[PDB]
């Protein structure tokens, strides 16, 4: 019973270390997010294939 | 010969042969080296590129770094590995993420030169400041005076 | 990141909220109590923008936001934009998790209830804090001047209080609260300045005001004679660059607005002023406690960096006291970064270790259980 209670409160803690993780990755998720934003400011205007029919013909 | 180790190591042999299979252009066959250096636009384009004139003169002189005026395995292959990261790889992100809060211990949000000499001493290998300081500024490309988490993943990038 | 389970301390008022951790010295970072939204439509594409803004990037971004403020008159009506602007105190510019820290809220013993509690609420719940307390502004004005004796008389943004204590403990019959504020003082100079060719209406522009008021405005030692000059030569006008290039000068109007702290008719209020109302909040004490209340004119909150404030209200005061005895102010440098102040002195204290409300008691009697365990 001593187990039970355990398991009870460690399934809840290791829950609870999910959670926490999660949170983790959701702020990865979000700071990268506008990260994504601070970083293709600099590098979406490349992004692109140019100046290839310009003489080709 | 060193950097070499960057043009083969993090390529494969037969992404070189396939270099030959668009190479063999100029060399008709049964030759040994007839490139020159002019078409060297072509034969990158043929390469599936969209580059500038500027920049093929740049690898023009880029390369001849020997003054030859015809181009090397090691460097060429590297300013490849350089621009054509079309490597193995090197590594990565959460191997280099990993590394970066390993470095940075404490996650400063960038490994100074503080934690990158730290660890360049761990190697036992012999670290001048012109080590750190290069390995930092090819990191800090921003040239902030520390290497940042996507700097040291760029700076680790391509590495053995 | 701290080497303790140090609590944290958040002055969350009407005008900016000051937050950091306790036992230290100054808040880590200042807030607007602000949450910004667009009033434009969007044009190009990819261009990153919130639905909503907070704090300092609320300021920031305002050239095309409308700003509200969560918090009026010292109380929380809006506890959504409450939970974001306490997410960025602790997460963003602090860096801290409330839920490793015990918290520590700051209110006028005469709020309306619904602040504590939704304070409480929102520190329990969405932080899930394991320990929160809401604290008096005069306690915490008292702890950071030295005095457990004298008015506090806490002019802020919101309300002014004006509440005696004796001792450490409340005279709350004395308390000559008053709907006169900060904030009424800023309407009025938006007003005033409208007057002069520059008309303050929208929310860029009554966050202009403020800071012209902050920088430029000031109450005097005399009114009338302060005004004789003022209205009379341009020698008193004092210029204030606006962030387009403009630039607006103020002669009369510099003083006129902030004299309404004791000419509050000004702004169509009825009331003595702010000077008479520190005066009835120590005669309205017992003989034996208006001696020490009198020696005892605790200043804090805002409007308290006006020029010829402290000089002003002891003057006003000490004309309606009686003669033979003397009438002191007591207004350090400390002055309105006192109930943060308090905040850390408090929220440290051993003796207080038996106030703070657990998250134990708090699941058993809900954010209710303020109103048992605080004041």
């Amino acid at each position: 019973r001593q187990l039970h209670a355990r398991v009870d409160k460690v399934d809840e803690e290791r829950y609870d270390i999910e959670a926490k993780v999660t949170k983790n990755i959701t702020e990865i998720a979000d700071l990268t997010q506008k990260i994504f934003d601070l970083r293709g400011k600099f590098k979406r205007p490349t992004l692109r294939r140019v100046r290839i029919s310009a003489d080709a013909m | 010969d060193d950097i070499y180790k960057a043009a083969v190591e993090q390529l494969t042999e037969e992404q070189k042969n396939e270099f030959k299979a668009a190479f063999d252009i100029f060399v008709l066959g049964a030759e040994d080296g007839c490139i020159s250096t002019k078409e060297l636009g072509k034969v990158m384009r043929m390469l599936g590129q969209n580059p500038t004139p500027e920049e093929l003169q740049e690898m023009i002189d880029e390369v001849d770094e020997d003054g030859s005026g015809t181009v090397d395995f090691d460097e060429f292959l590297v300013m490849m590995v350089r621009c054509m990261k079309d490597d193995s790889k090197g590594k990565s992100e959460e191997e280099l993420s990993d590394l970066f809060r390993m470095f940075d211990k404490n996650a400063d949000g960038y490994i100074d030169l503080d934690e990158l000499k730290i660890m360049l001493q761990a190697t036992g290998e012999t670290i001048t400041e012109d080590d750190i300081e290069e390995l930092m500024k090819d990191g800090d490309k921003n040239n902030d005076g520390r290497i940042d988490y996507d700097e040291f993943l760029e700076f680790m990038k391509g590495v053995e | 990141d701290e080497d303790e389970t140090t609590a944290l301390v958040c002055d969350n008022g009407s005008g900016l909220v000051k937050a950091g951790f306790a036992g230290d010295d100054a808040p880590r970072a200042v807030f607007p109590s602000i949450v910004g939204r667009p009033r434009h439509q969007g044009v190009m594409v990819g261009m990153g923008q919130k639905d909503s803004y907070v704090g300092d990037e609320a300021q920031s971004k305002r050239g095309i936001l409308t700003l509200k403020y969560p918090i009026e008159h010292g109380i929380i009506t809006n506890w959504d934009d409450m939970e974001k602007i306490w997410h960025h105190t602790f997460y963003n510019e602090l860096r801290v998790a409330p839920e490793e820290h015990p918290t520590l809220l700051t209110e006028a013993p005469l709020n309306p209830k619904a602040n504590r509690e939704k304070m409480t609420q929102i520190m329990f719940e969405t932080f899930n804090v394991p320990a929160m307390y809401v604290a008096i502004q005069a306690v915490l004005s008292l702890y950071a001047s030295g005095r457990t004796t004298g008015i506090v008389l806490d002019s802020g943004d919101g309300v002014t209080h004006n509440v005696p204590i004796y001792e450490g403990y409340a005279l709350p019959h004395a308390i000559m609260r008053l709907d006169l504020a900060g904030r009424d003082l800023t309407d009025y100079l938006m007003k005033i300045l409208t007057e002069r060719g520059y008309s303050f209406v929208t929310t860029a522009e009554r966050e202009i005001v403020r800071d012209i008021k902050e920088k430029l405005c000031y109450v005097a030692l005399d009114f009338e004679n302060e005004m004789a000059t003022a209205a009379s030569s341009s020698s008193l006008e004092k210029s204030y660059e606006l962030p387009d290039g403009q630039v607006i000068t103020i002669g009369n109007e510099r003083f006129r607005c902030p004299e309404t702290l004791f000419q509050p008719s000004f702004i169509g209020m009825e009331s003595a002023g702010i000077h008479e109302t520190t005066y009835n909040s120590i005669m309205k004490c017992d003989i034996d406690i208006r001696k020490d209340l009198y020696a005892n004119n605790v200043m804090s909150g805002g409007t308290t960096m006006y020029p010829g404030i402290a000089d002003r209200m002891q003057k006003e005061i000490t004309a309606l006291a009686p003669s033979t005895m003397k009438i002191k102010i007591i207004a350090p440098p400390e002055r309105k970064y006192s109930v943060w102040i308090g905040g850390s002195i408090l929220a440290s204290l051993s003796t207080f270790q038996q106030m703070w409300i657990t998250k134990q008691e708090y699941d058993e009697a809900g954010p209710s259980i303020v109103h048992r365990k605080c004041f």
